[PDB]
């Protein structure tokens, strides 16, 4: 109860901030009978989390706040960690591997069955939670889809994911899909200052919109850095120093030492910034979207366009491959054959 | 009543047709005894089946061919290679004398460590025991395994000697086949004979008449006409009134985008393009086909279709 | 009857392998000696491991190979059980020899076992060494978990050289007074691609199939996608000659070939097609991927029109 | 229990052939509202008669060893059984083969009648071994009176136009516009239903983010065309149904053939990576330099 | 050209025009290492921290289990042998040669562990060897809780998500690399028993040639050749010769030619040449993917291509110095620590009723959380009122550090200093080198927090 993230997140869909339409939506749907399956999804820190939580807290009772620890096995054996309550059960099937189907199949059955025993207080079936659908595997789906028909009536799925581009059409097709986009700069600016407010404090508009343009919309960073640079000074100034996280630093200086020099010696030096990069186990996605994001502000317009092309067709090849650095380093080395084209011309 | 394809399968040497050259030679090895270790494979449905047990109902009568040819088939599945096959090749006969006979079809299905441990027992018995291994692809089979064995091609059918086999089937089921009907049935089986009779009867069951539009309206095979229309409209039509009209006609008759471009890749090789063009025209088909195997929207890749043609018309006209 | 040249043929002593020479003396020598370490053999199919093994563990034991010498294939059981009772047991079995002999355990197609396998006989490897040795052979050798290959002497075999495939044609062809022309000899060393069991078997059955031995028998019965149809293919996509390359294409494709042979003997054409080292390996690597494409279902006609189509924009 | 199975059904002459084999292996596709599963029901009804019950038909070998279980047994006689497998183009290539290997050594006995999205499924048993039938969707009218029809039996406040709308999103197929029309009347609690929610139930992306798509690749800054595809990623619609949305915008608009042409390929390439799994804002972003370097000339 | 202006006389044709309608026309057509193993503690050689250490903990400062690490060579498996030797205590090894089931394991495990000995009371104590560890992890786990005698598993990595479970319970010693200090005089002495006269200069290359593998040496009284093709292809029809003798192992091949072309100093505006052979580089991966998702062996006929594609590209005079290639290598095992201690960190976090945000995106955003307990460094004294209010200060922090399983504790570097560093140790998973350092909380700050976290923990009854 300590940290803002955690500490101001909302309890019930009405008392959201953001998205109220869609809260209210969300209230009428669970309200009236006949609760169908759930597939919600949006950019990561706009709040699919609280929603979610929102949803469950209207549909049971106070009492599914009340998380639990679980282990469990399945057959091949292998053992996952399991987060439940005693009306629902998350899991992100995606951590167990290519073993994911038998797990998803196993947890459903446990589930379909444990319902039976009167857990019927307030509603007849169990709540099925799944984490980043998107990173299962096609099989997986398969299977997910097919159980979600064969225990329609004695357990309900709620899948959140970060993109529906990975999601089976199957699914969707048997899903409703929840949107959730992310807050507005306003919004993220409201709820700063609400959290900054409820807490005792004050916080400046110019700080405020520094905040929500850095944060790049994704509220969980917004709190982050502003409980940070609460405890760093807590009299906010219009040019206070807003720390970032090292990642994102480290990426920069990356993309400054690939535009300062074109040689193969600084191409090296690259590769090992990059190994240091994925070290930290940051997806090569994310690497691959900084990277362009800051070379676009150095490059020439005219220049722009090659290089997003080639950004997004290396990181496809790059998603075809196994090799992360292979593709990461051929994009490397293709801006800055291009660049030094163009800056010597 | 019982389907014309094996209502109809060969059953004597004399039945087959176009590969008269392989059935000599397996004549001639059956007959000399030297008969050796068999690799049939060609397309499917060309016979290859029906041809070895053609030569082994020849070389064992039916009181004996249960309990000397061991028919099996590799799909039903290793446990297969070292259970019933090692047990059968492990032993000689039973009443006759001579080498025994073992027949996989479909032998391309077996994983790699199963074609070694079938080499192995090959070679093991190669004294007393023959084996017949029928694939679609040759590439499939381990070097090592198609190193035992002397390996035979079953070319498609060509039509004039598969014509009159399906005439017989006319004579015989009394079905009324126009000529132009008869050649868009040689045209869809492409050299498969298997093809060529299921069409025939689905045709005769959907309207009891054979004709070019009834067979390719029941296979829904784009007809030739319909493919000048949509090559016509690219090369001609605007991209909008293009794009209209080759969707309305694939709605409309339920076209598929494969066979579409298929043809489409056939006319551009039978027209007379400009060599770029034509290389340029290549590149993007193939490149659409590669893009509807993953299961992109049709819609997209049949406009990037248009799109490539529709390039070329202004470095046509020049 | 009379036994498949590939057998009638096989050399019976280490003196009569043309294949790698220097791990042939190294064998050699091993046998000489006698106390040979572990030793695994890892190479193209055929090139003569499986002889070498037997020729050695024949040596080495000489008449105690009945009973010294266990051996193994994938047509038996090599599971997790067996090695933990059939090989445990044999390598305990006390057998006496000679002071620089050992029990030989071969395991061909040593790439075939599951890792439980062969995590099991890394530890009967190591305790019964004083007295058992292994004699593996593989295709792969990175099938073999690496601690195998550490506490192993890994001998690496070669695809044979065409000198050498022609000494042994040539030997077999004077062993059978066989009636040869040089173009069969040619065509035959091609169909072999450095496999000794694949020209001897195509040798046979070309025989068998016509006697005199000559390009046209060899294709015949080695039917194939013809090299030389391949060359002027390759030739015209130089050229940039799109047409031509389509013409010939067309007629393989009419004649029935899948379209996987077709792509792998463009391939192999152009192992030896002498033309710029940039332009091919620009033109294997084209190949490469459409062989991707070919491999993983899509196989039309259309995609060897396109691989045609590229290969002759990469000239321009 | 869900609106569409409630009423879920022109092709009842196939049944007079199939009652006319007194046999090849079906095979029916079309868009999934066609009945064809009712289709098949009713005509295995009429030809064996009440007294006489059938298999239905997820693993690949458990399917095809109860194929040899039932397909084994012997029947009192009529003579042939014919077997579903409905949903066959879900099933994957290793599983389509070993399914039609199955269908032999099996046709002696039983045989088959498959039900799949047409060309999705592969191609042995697809051409040959199968006779093959089309299913026709209903026509876009009908379609628009049966589901004025069900508002007015679900008492849904749903005007026409809307109605319009939701088979529009429902691009050519039924029981899509009918299980968006209990969801949306769901969400909405049944005050009314209006085509934003539609919109946003679908996952259309409303057309004024497509203007301003459009405005912006018109602008000739790239800093626009960074801010919009950011935007539209905030929004979490996804690329797919961007990408759909805009080539619908661009194949009927005035643009250059060469523009419409180019822009329609780097479509379709984007669409590719997509189906792959590469990152929507890159690709995005890659469409979206490509629109403006046609458009800014 | 094959363009018409104007429609054939005799033969067929199809017709295009252009955006205008210019329209045009185109035709259409139709032994030893036994007799001279150690006996007792004087055959020990020099250099070694294990055996050193090992025989403090093993005396009758209360571990349970113990583990093996670092590099090999180090004389591990003889080891317990000898120190079981010098302390009179028997001796028990096993293997995976035996079926491993988790009953068996329990009939090899119980007997040798809690069972006396049939002999006199000196040889009764025993020492028990597990080997070749990779269902029995949790037959281990399950009586490592309460057992008296330790038990070594053979292993290399500390950081195993199975082995840091009884890690925890180990008394570990530190693996330095054994010198050859002594390796040559100990071959000296052999030699005598041999019979055969080596020079202590070639005893000492035979020492190098082996990497001082005293199991080598040994029988040497009776490498990798993976260099030669990237000196082939490095340095100077040619192409070839490569293909006709680059048939060795592959992947490492590959890790060598990626690791080594940019060492490489040809030419420095050769950007060219490093995308082509980085377009080839991808071209292996995809086809090893493909080759493997598509069981089509005749696929991998291309990637001894890519060898010979280093070459020409990067054929040159003798020039580069070739090194074996480790960063692959580093990388991956590198992420696989990164990844552990993911887990490690996630496993007491999210579970724990709380931190509702994928481990995923609590990786990308964990910097700002060693910002929020940046503390204030005034060193309060007073029992109240530490520097600010507690409630908005220290003691929030020290909750949210108890959330997250966060503490500081005493650690003391080989130089025998003080060093507090967080328990989780997380800073090395967040933060990057190459970066302005922020300034770390002092020792005494870290002695107060640790405290804090300690009353807390007895506080939340
Ligand atoms: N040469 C032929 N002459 C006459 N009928 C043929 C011929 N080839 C095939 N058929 C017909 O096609 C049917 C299928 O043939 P069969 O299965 O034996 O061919 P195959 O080439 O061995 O193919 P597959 O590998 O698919 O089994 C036969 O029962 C027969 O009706
Ligand atoms: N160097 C050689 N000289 C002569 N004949 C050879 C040679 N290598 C192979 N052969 C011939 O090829 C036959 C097969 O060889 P062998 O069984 O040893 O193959 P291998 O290389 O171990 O392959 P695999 O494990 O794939 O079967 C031999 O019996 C012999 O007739
Ligand atoms: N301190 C030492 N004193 C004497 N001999 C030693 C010493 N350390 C190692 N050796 C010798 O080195 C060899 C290593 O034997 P051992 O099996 O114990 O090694 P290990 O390092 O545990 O094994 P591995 O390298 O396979 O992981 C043996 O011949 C052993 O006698
Ligand atoms: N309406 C709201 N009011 C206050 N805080 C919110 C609101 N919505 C979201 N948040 C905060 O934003 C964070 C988003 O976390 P999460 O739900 O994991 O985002 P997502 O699930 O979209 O990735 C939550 O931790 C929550 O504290
Ligand atoms: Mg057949
Ligand atoms: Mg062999």
């Amino acid at each position: 109860m300590s940290l803002w993230v955690d500490k101001y997140r909302p309890c019930s869909l009405g008392r959201l901030d953001y998205h109220k339409e869609q809260a209210a939506q969300l209230r009428n749907l669970v309200q009236c009978g006949d609760f169908p399956h759930l597939l919600v999804y949006g950019p990561s820190g706009a709040g699919k989390k609280t929603r979610i939580m929102c949803i469950l807290r209207e549909l049971y009772g106070v009492g599914v706040e009340k998380l639990r620890i679980e282990h469990q096995t399945i057959t091949t054996k292998i053992e996952i960690s399991t987060i439940a309550s005693n009306y629902h059960l998350e899991v992100n099937p995606s951590d167990a591997g290519n073993s994911d189907r038998v797990v998803i199949q196993e947890m459903l059955k446990t589930v379909a069955q444990s319902q039976q025993l009167e857990t019927n207080s307030q509603r007849d079936f169990k709540v099925v939670l799944l984490t980043e659908v998107d990173k299962l595997t096609k099989d997986a789906q398969h299977a997910l889809r097919r159980t979600m028909e064969k225990y329609m009536s004695t357990c309900r799925l709620i899948l959140c994911c970060n993109s529906t581009s990975k999601v089976i059409p199957p699914i969707r097709s048997r899903c409703l899909a929840v949107r959730v986009p992310a807050p507005s700069i306003e919004d993220i600016c409201h709820v700063l200052s609400t959290v900054c407010k409820k807490e005792g404090l004050n916080l400046p508009s110019q700080l405020a919109h520094r905040l929500a343009e850095k944060s790049c919309r994704n509220l969980r960073k917004a709190l982050l850095m502003c409980e940070a640079c609460r405890v760093q000074q807590y009299p906010f100034t219009a040019d206070q120093e807003i720390p970032e996280t090292d990642w994102e630093v480290y990426l920069r200086e990356t993309a400054n030492a690939i535009v300062s020099q074109q040689t193969p010696q600084r191409l090296l030096e690259v590769r090992g910034r990059l190994y240091e990069l994925l070290t930290h186990c940051i997806p090569p996605e994310i690497i691959m979207k900084g990277l362009l994001s800051e070379l676009l502000h150095n490059c020439d317009g005219q220049l722009k366009g090659e290089v997003a092309q080639m950004a997004a067709y290396y990181e496809h090849r790059l998603q075809l491959g196994s090799k992360a650095i292979y593709h990461l380093e051929a994009f490397v080395a293709k801006f800055m054959a291009l660049y030094k084209k163009f800056m010597e011309d | 009543n019982l389907p014309w394809v094996e209502k109809y399968r060969p059953q004597t040497l004399n039945d087959l047709i176009s590969h008269q050259d392989i059935l000599s030679t397996i004549q001639k090895f059956i007959n000399e005894d030297r008969l050796p270790h068999l690799l049939l494979y060609g397309p499917p449905g060309t016979g290859k089946t029906s041809t070895i047990l053609a030569c082994a109902k020849q070389l064992y009568k039916d009181k004996e061919f249960g309990s000397m040819v061991l028919e099996l088939n590799a799909s039903d599945d290793i446990d297969i290679i070292r259970g019933p096959i090692l047990s059968f090749a492990s032993t000689r006969t039973i009443f006759k004398k001579g080498f025994k006979l073992v027949i996989l079809d479909e032998a391309d299905a077996m994983t790699q460590d199963a074609q070694n441990a079938l080499r192995r027992v090959i070679e093991k018995f190669t004294e007393n025991t023959r084996f017949c291994l029928i694939c679609n692809y040759l590439s499939k089979i381990i070097p090592a395994l198609q190193s035992r064995c002397t390996r035979f091609r079953f070319g498609p059918l060509t039509p004039e000697l598969m014509v009159p086999r399906l005439e017989h089937v006319v004579e015989e089921e009394k079905v009324d086949i126009s000529e132009d009907g008869m050649k868009a049935l040689v045209t869809l089986s492409s050299g498969d004979m298997r093809r060529a009779l299921n069409i025939l009867q689905s045709t005769n069951m959907a309207f009891g008449k054979v004709t070019e539009e009834t067979v390719y309206t029941c296979t829904g095979h784009p007809l030739k006409s319909d493919i000048a229309n949509i090559l016509d409209w690219m090369l001609n039509q605007d991209f909008t009134t293009a794009y209209r009209n080759i969707t309305e006609l694939k709605t409309l008759k339920g076209l598929a985008l494969h066979d579409i471009l298929t043809e489409i890749h056939l006319f551009v090789h039978r027209v007379d393009f400009p060599s770029s063009v034509r290389i340029h025209l290549l590149t993007k088909m193939a490149d659409i086909e590669y893009r509807l195997s993953v299961g992109t929207n049709e819609k997209i890749q049949l406009s990037s279709l248009i799109a490539a043609f529709q390039v070329t018309r202004d470095l046509i006209v020049a | 009857y009379e036994l498949p040249w590939v057998e009638k043929y096989r050399p019976v002593k280490l003196n009569e392998i043309v294949g790698n020479e220097d791990t042939v003396s190294r064998l050699e020598v091993f046998a000489r000696e006698g106390n040979v370490p572990n030793i695994i053999i890892a190479g193209p199919p055929g090139t003569g491991k499986t002889t070498s093994i037997l020729c050695l563990a024949r040596a080495l034991l000489g008449p105690a190979l009945k009973d010294a010498m266990l051996e193994l294939n994938a047509s038996n059981d090599r599971g997790i059980d067996v090695v933990r009772n059939k090989i445990k047991m044999f390598a305990q079995q006390k057998v006496t020899l000679p002071k620089g002999r050992h029990k030989i355990i071969i395991l061909d197609e040593a790439d075939s076992m599951t890792d439980g396998a062969q995590q099991a006989l890394r530890r009967t490897m190591e305790i019964y060494s004083k007295t058992t040795r292994f004699a593996l052979a593989c295709n792969a050798s990175d099938k073999i978990i690496e601690p195998i290959q550490s506490r192993c002497a890994v001998l690496r075999y070669t695809k044979l050289t065409d000198a050498q495939i022609l000494t042994r044609l040539m030997n077999v062809i004077e062993k059978e007074r066989v009636p040869y022309t040089d173009d069969g000899l040619e065509a035959i060393i091609f169909t072999a691609q450095g496999d000794m069991r694949q020209a001897l078997n195509n040798l046979q059955s070309t025989f068998s199939g016509f006697g005199f031995i000559n390009s046209e028998n060899v294709f015949k019965v080695c039917d194939e996608p013809h090299p030389l149809l391949v060359k002027e293919m390759i030739q015209h996509c130089v050229n940039a000659n799109i047409d031509e390359a389509y013409k010939i294409l067309a007629h393989l494709w009419h004649l029935g070939y899948s379209p996987e042979d077709i792509i792998g003997n463009i391939f192999r054409v152009c192992k030896t097609f002498q033309m710029a080292e940039y332009l091919k390996l620009e033109f294997i690597k084209e190949i490469g991927y459409t062989h991707m494409k070919i491999a993983e279902g899509v196989n039309s006609l259309l995609q060897m029109a396109g691989l045609l189509a590229r290969l002759c924009q990469k000239t321009m | 229990v869900p609106w569409v199975e409630k009423y879920r059904p022109f092709q009842e002459e196939v049944v007079a052939v199939l009652k006319k084999s007194l046999l090849p292996n079906l095979l029916f596709y079309g868009p999934p509202g066609t009945g064809k599963t009712s289709t098949i029901l009713a005509a295995a009804r009429e030809l064996f008669g009440p007294e006489l019950f059938r298999l239905r038909v997820r693993g690949i070998q458990v399917v095809r060893e109860k194929v040899k279980n039932f397909a084994q047994l012997t029947v009192s006689g009529p003579p042939f059984k014919i077997v579903i497998l409905d949903e066959a183009d879900s099933m994957t290539s290793a599983a389509q083969a070993a399914l039609r290997r199955t269908m032999e050594k099996e046709s002696k006995t039983t045989r088959f009648c498959l039900i799949c999205n047409y060309v999705s499924r592969i191609i042995e048993p697809l051409t040959s071994r199968c006779s093959k039938f089309r299913f026709k969707p209903l026509s876009d009218k009908i379609q628009q009176q049966r589901l004025l029809d069900i508002a007015k039996k679900e008492n849904v406040k749903i005007s026409d136009e809307g109605i319009a709308y939701l088979v529009k999103v429902s691009e050519g197929d039924l029981r899509k516009a009918i299980t968006f029309l209990q969801s949306a009347t769901r969400l909405t609690g049944g005050k009314e239903i209006t085509e934003k929610v539609i919109t946003d139930i679908a996952g259309v992306i409303p057309a004024e983010k497509i203007d301003g798509v459009f405005a912006a690749c018109q602008s000739g800054s790239f800093d626009k065309l960074e801010a919009v595809v950011k935007d539209l990623i905030d929004e979490g619609h996804a690329a797919t149904q961007l990408v759909n949305q805009l080539h619908d915008v661009v194949v009927e608009n005035n643009l250059s053939d060469k523009q419409k042409s180019i822009i329609t390929e780097k479509l379709a390439e984007v669409d590719k990576c997509l189906a792959d799994g590469a990152d929507e804002h890159l690709q995005l972003i890659s469409l979206c330099a490509t629109v403006m370097q046609q458009l800014s000339q | 050209n094959p363009v018409l202006r104007r429609p054939p006389i005799l033969e067929d044709y199809v017709h295009v025009t252009s955006t205008e309608g210019v329209r045009a026309y185109l035709v259409l057509r139709a032994l030893w290492v036994d007799e001279f193993a150690p006996r007792h503690y004087t055959e020990l050689l020099s250099d070694d921290f294990t055996n050193r250490c090992l025989l403090k903990w093993l005396k009758l400062p209360k571990q349970k289990v113990a583990l093996l690490c670092g590099p090999p060579g180090l004389g591990k498996t003889t080891l317990a042998h000898v120190i079981a030797r010098h302390a009179g205590y028997s001796v028990v090894e096993m293997n995976a040669s035996d079926d491993r089931s988790p009953e068996v394991f329990r009939t090899r495990i119980e007997a040798a562990t809690q069972m006396e000995s049939v002999l006199g009371a000196g040889g009764k104590p025993n020492c028990l060897v597990i080997d070749e560890i990779d269902g029995g992890g949790r037959r281990r786990r399950a009586e490592g809780g309460l057992l008296m005698r330790p038990i070594i598993c053979i292993c290399n990595d500390q950081f195993a998500p199975s082995l840091r479970q009884l890690k925890q319970q180990a008394f570990l010693l530190h693996f330095p690399p054994t010198l050859p200090s002594r390796l040559v005089q100990r071959l000296q002495e052999v030699s005598l028993r041999q019979g055969m006269r080596a020079d202590p200069g070639v005893l000492a290359a035979l020492c190098e040639k082996t990497d001082n593998d005293i199991r080598a040496c040994i029988n040497t009284l009776q490498r990798r050749g993976l260099f030669s093709v990237w000196q082939e292809v490095f340095q100077l029809f040619y192409r070839v010769l490569h293909a006709a003798a680059s048939a060795g192992e592959h992947e490492k091949v590959v890790q060598g030619l990626f690791d080594n072309f940019l060492r490489l100093r040809l030419r420095d505006s050769s950007l060219g040449a490093v995308c082509v052979a980085l377009d080839w580089l991808a071209f292996d991966d995809l086809l090893a993917g493909a080759a493997h998702h598509s069981q089509s062996f005749q696929l991998l006929r291309y990637p001894p291509f890519l060898p010979v594609a280093f070459h020409v590209l990067f054929a040159s005079s003798h020039t580069p110095r070739i090194t074996f290639p480790s960063s692959q290598q580093e990388a991956q095992n590198r992420m696989s620590q990164m990844r552990n201690l993911i887990q490690t960190l996630v496993s007491g976090i999210a579970p724990a009723t709380r931190s509702r945000a994928t481990p995923q995106a609590l990786l990308l955003d964990a910097l700002c959380l060693l910002l929020d307990i940046l503390a204030p460094k005034l060193r309060p004294v007073s029992t109240q009122l530490y520097s600010t209010r507690e409630k908005q200060q220290l003691a929030s922090l020290v909750g949210t550090m108890l959330a997250y399983s966060l503490t500081y504790r005493q650690e003391r570097t080989p130089d025998g200093q003080y060093i507090y560093r967080l328990e989780p140790n997380v800073e090395e998973l967040c933060r990057f080198p190459e970066l302005p350092a922020r300034k770390p909380l002092t020792y005494q700050t870290k002695q107060l927090i640790a405290r804090e976290i300690e009353v807390e923990k007895m506080r939340r009854a």
